């Protein structure tokens, strides 16, 4: 696979099986996801009632960012009071699901896609702010730079979802710039990530893919706007990949795909580093075989009599 | 010179030995078996094998006078073989009482006794007691220090040149009462009791082989530093008159044979024998008897075509494999006389890890 999936496959399959089934069964399984997020599935009250919980270390910051309302108008009346040890909880009963199959399938997909659904609140807020500044600047072109600066100052938003990762996003009259504070431990991971990040920068440059958002990466130094932001170390070992999303990159027909893509970026990079390790393994063995071919000299020709198959010559003559 | 390849053994042979009439010869192989071969018109054919031993057979030697074969192997036991009147051979174990693997055996020129080299710090000398029909071994352990790599008798039947692996050449008196009479006074010495230190000489490596001159008044030994030293004794407890050392530019030598009273032929890991001409004044390499750097429209058979595809598939070249110039393909084992009166040798055989038994015609 080349592109990482955008939701939890186990939740999707479980929901599909339990919706299409006729005899439900009690289940209690806790499932982990990428980036430390953990999901818990249980049926404590009724065999036909399923409760799903979300765990995330940065969730209170999401609440500060205004994610409760987004979750509410995303998931309707399904909202349920959170369970112990978890952040967001949902309770679903199979007796009230829509009869039509496509509604059930889309509900299962939406529930399985809870990760980005809860993580996309800052992106939606940034898009709304970008629209506001766009219309305000269209009201008077001469009033752009000062409102742009005040938006870079006040609306500068940030989040820490991993302890070596950070998203810094802020809107403007025409763009929503985002900064990733990438850093890889596990030395060999950082070793391969250096090459991966270098090649990832070049990509955009090539005229072949100029339609993509502009990338900006420079290790050992952060951009001008985030040196004063708390949490950003003074370039200890952290890279900083910056994507500039213009108006065309979040057109009303392409917002969700862009959000999911920009969210999954880092996990894609990690998984593909591992895939590159496997690629080495296979090539390296594949032509150490050629070295063995080179060695197979220095063996005088000899003759084996039959050695027919799964046995020893199967005959005395 | 000129050489003819007698046979192509399927496996490496560290030793060989021909009978007195030069009719059939015995040879060793990698495993515990000992092989016999007899002439088949213009070639040689298999005769019989000996599986008496248990571990790798090290050395085999043929007595020409009595037509007997002795075999010392890694299993620390020695077997003596004598042909029965009907034609078969009778095995006979010899209790060497060794503690490690034997390495090299030789018959005395009178064939009454045979000495056995060993890695157990010692050398075993065995004779036959007709009154008991027994073989008894005596240990030579006074001056010896390391593994025995070679043996060499003396025409007086009493002195025994031992090539040890401690970078020192050894000469000992193997005289024993009830078997050999008193020997004449020799330049090596006169008073020769059993196990006496006749002489000791140094070297630049392991003494692969030793050898007395046909006149019996000299020793020639070769270390692992590709140097052959010719010793000329003067008197007991007296330094030799001249210790001539010739240093070569090839691989280390293995075995030494005396072509005549003033010529030595020796071969080693150089895949070729050499010749030394000289006298008491000095010696020098004379000639490379193996021709030196010789570097020696038609349907294709099925076997050749199949070989070409097999080489192409397993390989990336599909070209001639070795085309090595020298007659031998691996290290040579030893050189032994073939014919001629003592001091007059024109033919001598040789064996190697490639299994070739190449006769050399001077």
């Amino acid at each position: 696979m080349l592109s990482l999936d955008y939701n939890n496959i186990f939740i999707y399959e479980l929901l599909t099986e339990r919706f299409s089934s006729e005899n439900p069964s009690s289940i209690d399984q806790v499932v982990t996801d990428f980036d430390g997020v953990t999901f818990h599935i249980s049926t404590p009250e009724e065999k036909t009632k399923i409760l799903i919980s979300l765990s995330m270390k940065c969730y209170p910051e999401l609440v500060n960012y205004g994610t409760l309302d987004l979750l509410k108008q995303i998931y309707g009346a399904y909202v349920h009071e959170p369970e112990m040890g978890y952040n967001f909880s949902i309770l679903i009963d199979l007796q009230q699901l829509p009869a039509t199959d496509e509604e059930k399938e889309q509900l299962a997909m939406s529930i399985s896609m809870l990760k980005r659904n809860v993580l996309a609140a800052p992106f939606h807020r940034a898009f709304t702010k970008q629209a506001e500044l766009a219309d305000l600047a269209r009201k008077d072109p001469e009033n752009a730079p000062m409102l742009d600066k005040q938006a870079t100052s006040q609306e500068l938003m940030a989040i820490h979802y991993r302890d070596e990762e950070t998203i810094v996003l802020w809107p403007e009259h025409d763009r929503v710039t985002v900064v990733f504070s990438t850093k890889f431990r596990e030395e060999t991971d950082r070793i391969f990530g250096k090459v991966f990040l270098q090649e990832f920068v070049d990509a955009r440059r090539r005229p072949a893919i100029q339609t993509a958002p502009q990338v900006l990466f420079s290790y050992r130094d952060p951009p001008l706007e985030i040196r004063d932001i708390q949490g950003i170390q003074k370039g200890d070992d952290f890279g900083f990949v910056t994507f500039v999303l213009f108006e065309r990159h979040f057109t009303p027909q392409n917002r969700e795909d862009c959000i999911s893509h920009i969210q999954v970026f880092r996990n894609t990079l990690h998984f593909h580093i591992k895939a590159s390790k496997a690629y080495m393994h296979q090539r390296m063995r594949k032509r150490v075989a050629d070295f063995q071919k080179v060695l197979n000299r220095a063996k005088p020709d000899v003759e084996l009599e039959r050695k027919t198959a799964t046995g020893r010559s199967f005959v005395r003559a | 010179a000129t050489s003819q390849v007698l046979h192509i053994l399927p496996k490496p042979s560290y030793e060989h030995a021909f009978n007195s009439q030069r009719t059939e010869f015995v040879t060793t192989t990698a495993t515990n078996q000992v092989e016999l071969y007899e002439q088949d018109g213009n070639g040689w054919k298999h005769a019989r094998t000996f599986s008496d031993h248990d571990k790798i057979v090290t050395c085999v030697d043929w007595a020409p006078k009595s037509n007997r074969i002795v075999t010392c192997s890694q299993d620390r036991n020695a077997y003596v073989y004598e042909k029965r009147p009907d034609g078969t051979w009778k095995q006979t174990l010899v209790l060497l009482r060794l503690n490690r693997a034997a390495t090299f055996v030789r018959w005395s020129p009178n064939e009454d006794k045979f000495a056995v080299g060993s890695g157990a710090r010692v050398i075993s000398v065995c004779y036959f007691e007709q009154e008991n029909d027994w073989w008894v071994s005596k240990h030579l352990k006074r001056p010896l220090r390391s593994t025995i790599l070679s043996l060499d008798w003396h025409p007086n039947n009493v002195l025994l040149a031992a090539g040890c692996a401690d970078r020192k050449a050894y000469v000992l008196s193997a005289y024993v009462r009830d078997v050999d009479a008193k020997p004449e006074a020799s330049v090596w010495g006169s008073r020769l009791p059993f196990n006496t230190v006749c002489a000791e000489y140094p070297s630049g490596g392991w003494v692969h082989a030793v050898g007395f001159s046909p006149s019996g008044n000299a020793l020639a030994y070769a270390g692992h530093d590709s140097s052959v030293t010719i010793a000329y004794p003067s008197a007991p407890e007296q330094p030799p008159r001249a210790l001539i050392t010739v240093k070569l530019s090839q691989l280390p030598l293995r075995s030494l044979l005396w072509a005549n009273e003033s010529a030595i032929v020796a071969a080693g890991y150089n895949y070729s024998p050499i010749l030394l001409q000289g006298n008491e004044s000095g010696w020098a390499h004379t000639r490379d008897l193996d021709a030196g750097t010789s570097k020696t429209e038609g349907p294709v058979s099925f076997t050749a075509l199949r070989s070409t595809f097999r080489n192409m598939d397993l390989k990336g070249s599909s070209q001639s494999i070795s085309s090595l110039p020298t007659v031998h393909q691996n290290m040579i084992a030893t050189l032994r006389p073939y014919a001629g009166t003592p001091g007059n040798i024109t033919a001598f055989t040789s064996s190697g890890t490639d299994g070739r038994v190449v006769l050399w015609t001077l």
